């Protein structure tokens, strides 16, 4: 019975694996998620553990699913776990290693800023059961765990390390603008970049918003939009930028008042 | 003579015996039609031949296409014989007797409705068994399409039999009694279709009818007029208010409201409904007519929505669409699934007669998306107000509603890009909340259901507008906390709403909700942040 048991379990597990991969390739994300649950619990029960090809393709699917889910951390994690498995494969091209390391670092950059607390229960936390994560590895933790690892930092394209220098090495607003002018031209040449423009842009602009709230606390709006405006790929309609700020404000990063009668924005911090 | 009577009677007696070979009984009747020459022989042969077939296939799921197709041939042949006879088989009026040879059956009873009424019933079987096939075939197979091709030929027999009844019957009290039912069937076979398809069925029905005409509407002459179809419907409609059966009267009224709410203006339909006074009635008149009433409620809920009346729409549909079981309440459920449930078959006829064939179905996804779009436009600004800090207008607590499903989507561990239609509607709602109306329109146009409306472009832009308005409202409601002042010019440009609308909406809302907001029309600028609910409580504490 234990033989028939082990075999039937294996059948059912592979069955769910391809229900996941087919679902993802077929753009059904609910059946994909549900089948992924089914996979997780099965492996917890399973004695015989999966063959590496299937796990690699598993993370290959999980990266897409967690992309479109709106959670950058899980994305990043399954993308890492694809790396760790792919270094074992006989056909590995340096271009690919570079691409994937790069993309991991970007997904770390694209991550929304975890520093400002979330009041209440986040349902997304449950999903972390799936990847072994007990709680969210904050954008800091992600940056650390990424640059810490040899191969990852090692294979990253220079433009991206440069980006990390633009954003995270003593960031000053105007200087960041100027750096972005030159660096974006060199950056957009490479394939991986296409998908990350939006969350990246939002992160940048958030940083800009906070630095602007600290540096001058009462201003004309027309003066604010110039600073808030970014270069070519990150360009935004005026009101769109207004609402990026609005987002940041309702997120309680910056406590703001706005009087448009005089076209003024007033930052008052009285804590 | 006596050969014929004795044979026929032996057969009829043998039929009332349990063990019989029905194939052989049918074949015997037929082989004895071969011999018959005299017309009373023919007619009295057919009169027991038709039900002999129906009875033979009676205990099956339905009678198959071949046996049905040949029984049609039977009824059409009896009709051709009765037509070529021209009522002269009865020896006129003054002398009724059927005499030749009544002594052999000996069981004759004087009547017209009695001997010549049975005819209609035959036709009805043809129809009923026919429906039983459309329920039992696969909804998407080509076979279903062929059966539906047979529907027209049944409508033919309805009209023809009607016309023979008109020529024959000399007593108006009997003629009405006889005509009520085929008028009913005639209606059932028309109302759910387009004016075109109906006039097709009608034209086709009139082309197969010869020099015989007696009818009230007089269609043979007037066939081409555009007032034709409407006058047929309102004609039989007005007729059925005479009959004493209440289920028939309500039936008629409901067919009116359906057809009208489809091919005619909505207001007419509404007037009909409120004037017709059926409420305490409908509840007690069983299942099928309630399926019909829910069908017409749905239909006016739909056309009122085509008119871009949201407030009306949500008013209409809420009772029926709060039902979990709505698919069943609309009498659309696959027969098979409840065919296992309802067995035994004897009492299964009851539940199986309640569900409807496919071509008469109203796609549920269309209905649900419609109502949910409504409940969105309606409930979103009031919600936005409430949870962003203004509650003066809110005491809804919404049964089985868009808001509750919002509450359940927020609580999901996983949030996927929208796939099911309620998810697209959902994304449109959250989009409204954040104030991107463009995104919401995009997410709403990804819904497939909108393709089932012939006016779709019109309602696309109409909805785009109503959405522009309500999303402007929602925006204002949510963001008035961090804004002390606003610019009507910018707002107008960015929502793509001309200022006349903007100032109107905003002013009307602030005046209705008692919001501490001030507008200068001269400079077109707005003002807020005074407060509050709690500050009025501060004041109330301070005065006393």
């Amino acid at each position: 019975v234990d033989l028939s048991d082990a075999d039937t379990l294996q059948r059912y597990l592979d069955q769910r694996f391809q229900q996941v991969d087919v679902s993802v390739k077929l753009e059904l994300w609910h059946e994909a998620y549900r089948s992924i649950e089914d996979v997780f619990h099965l492996m917890k029960i399973s004695k015989r553990a999966p063959k590496p090809s299937t796990l690699a393709n598993y993370y290959e699917n999980l990266v897409k699913v967690f992309f479109v889910s709106g959670d950058p951390l899980l994305h990043t994690t399954a993308w890492k776990k694809f790396y760790k498995l792919y270094s074992t494969n006989p056909r590995a091209t340096e271009e690919e290693f570079k691409t994937y390391s790069s993309t991991i670092f970007l997904s770390a950059i694209s991550t929304q800023l975890d520093e400002i607390p979330s009041i209440g229960y986040d349902p997304h936390l449950r999903m972390y059961r799936l990847l072994n994560l007990d709680a969210k590895p904050t954008r800091k933790e992600m940056l650390q765990s990424i640059i810490e690892d040899e191969s990852i930092y090692g294979k990253v394209d220079e433009e991206l390390k440069e980006l990390y220098d633009i954003i995270e090495v003593n960031f000053d607003v105007d200087t960041v603008k100027q750096q972005l002018e030159n660096l974006l031209v060199k950056l957009s040449s490479k394939t991986y970049f296409s998908q990350y423009i939006a969350p990246l842009r939002d992160v940048i602009m958030r940083r800009v918003f906070v630095a602007a709230s600290q540096k001058f606390t009462t201003v004309s709006q027309s003066e604010l939009y110039k600073l808030a405006t970014l270069p070519a790929p990150l360009d935004l309609s005026a009101w769109d930028i207004e609402k990026s700020l609005l987002q940041a404000a309702v997120e309680d990063y910056v406590s703001i008042t706005i009087d448009h009668e005089s076209a003024k924005v007033t930052f008052a911090k009285d804590p | 003579q006596e050969d014929f009577f004795t044979r026929l009677q032996t057969i009829i007696d043998s039929r009332g015996k349990k063990t019989v070979n029905q194939q052989s009984l049918i074949s015997t009747l037929e082989e004895l039609l071969t011999v018959a020459e005299k017309p009373y022989e023919f007619i009295m042969a057919y009169l027991t031949l038709i039900p002999s077939r129906f009875d033979a296939s009676a205990n099956l799921s339905y009678q198959p296409i071949d046996q049905w197709k040949s029984s049609f041939n039977d009824i059409s042949k009896l009709l051709s014989i009765l037509d070529q006879t021209i009522d002269t088989y009865q020896v006129n009026e003054f002398a009724d007797p059927i005499d030749f040879i009544e002594d052999e059956p000996k069981e004759d009873s004087d009547g017209v409705k009695r001997i010549l009424g049975s005819i209609f019933s035959f036709v009805e079987r043809l129809d009923d068994e026919f429906m039983k096939s459309l329920l039992n075939i696969d909804p998407h197979s080509s076979d279903y399409l062929i059966r539906l091709r047979d529907e027209q030929s049944i409508y033919n027999l309805i009209l023809r039999t009607q016309l023979y009844f008109e020529a024959t019957l000399k007593d108006e009290h009997d003629l009405e009694r006889a005509l009520t039912r085929p008028f009913v069937k005639r209606l059932d076979h028309i109302y759910y279709k387009s004016e075109n398809l109906i006039k097709i069925m009608e034209t086709a029905a009139w082309n197969i009818i010869p020099a015989q005409f007696k009818s009230k509407f007089t269609s043979k002459d007037q066939l081409d007029s555009a007032d034709y179809v409407d006058n047929l419907i309102d004609g039989l409609s007005t007729i059925l208010s005479k009959q004493n059966n209440i289920a028939v009267q309500k039936r008629a009224i409901l067919y009116n409201i359906y057809y009208t709410a489809l091919n005619k203006d909505f207001q007419t339909a509404k007037d009909m409904l409120l004037t017709s006074q059926v409420q305490t009635n409908i509840n007690q008149f069983d299942s099928s007519l309630q399926i019909l009433f829910n069908r017409v409620v749905v239909q006016l809920g739909l056309s009122a929505f085509k008119l871009c009346l949201i407030e009306e729409c949500h008013q209409i549909l809420n009772d029926l669409l709060s039902s979990s079981h709505l698919r069943e309440i609309l009498g659309q459920q696959s027969l098979h699934r409840i065919s296992l449930n309802s067995s035994n078959n004897a009492s299964a006829d009851e539940r199986a007669r309640q569900c409807l064939p496919y071509h008469q179905h109203i796609n549920l996804d269309l209905i649900d998306v419609v109502f949910l779009t409504c409940s969105l436009l309606i409930e979103i600004p009031r919600m936005t107000a409430f949870y962003s800090g203004i509650k003066v207008k809110r005491i809804p607590y919404s049964p089985k509603s868009i808001r509750r499903s919002l509450e359940h989507y927020d609580k999901l561990s996983f949030q996927g890009p929208p796939e099911t239609l309620r998810d697209y509607v959902l994304f449109a709602a959250k989009s409204m909340q954040k104030g991107n109306w463009r995104d919401s329109v995009k997410y709403l146009r990804e819904i497939k259901s909108w393709a089932l409306l012939p006016n779709m472009e019109t309602v696309l832009n109409s909805l785009t507008e109503r959405v522009q308005v309500e999303s402007l409202k929602t925006y204002f409601f949510s963001f008035k906390r961090f804004y002390s002042s606003f610019s009507v010019a910018k707002l107008a440009e960015l929502f793509d709403l001309p200022e006349n609308k903007v100032v109107e909406v905003l002013q009307s809302v602030i005046a209705e909700l008692e919001i501490p907001a001030k507008l200068n029309d001269e400079k077109t600028i707005f003002v807020v942040e005074k407060g509050d609910e709690i500050t009025k409580l501060e004041e109330a504490m301070v005065k006393l």
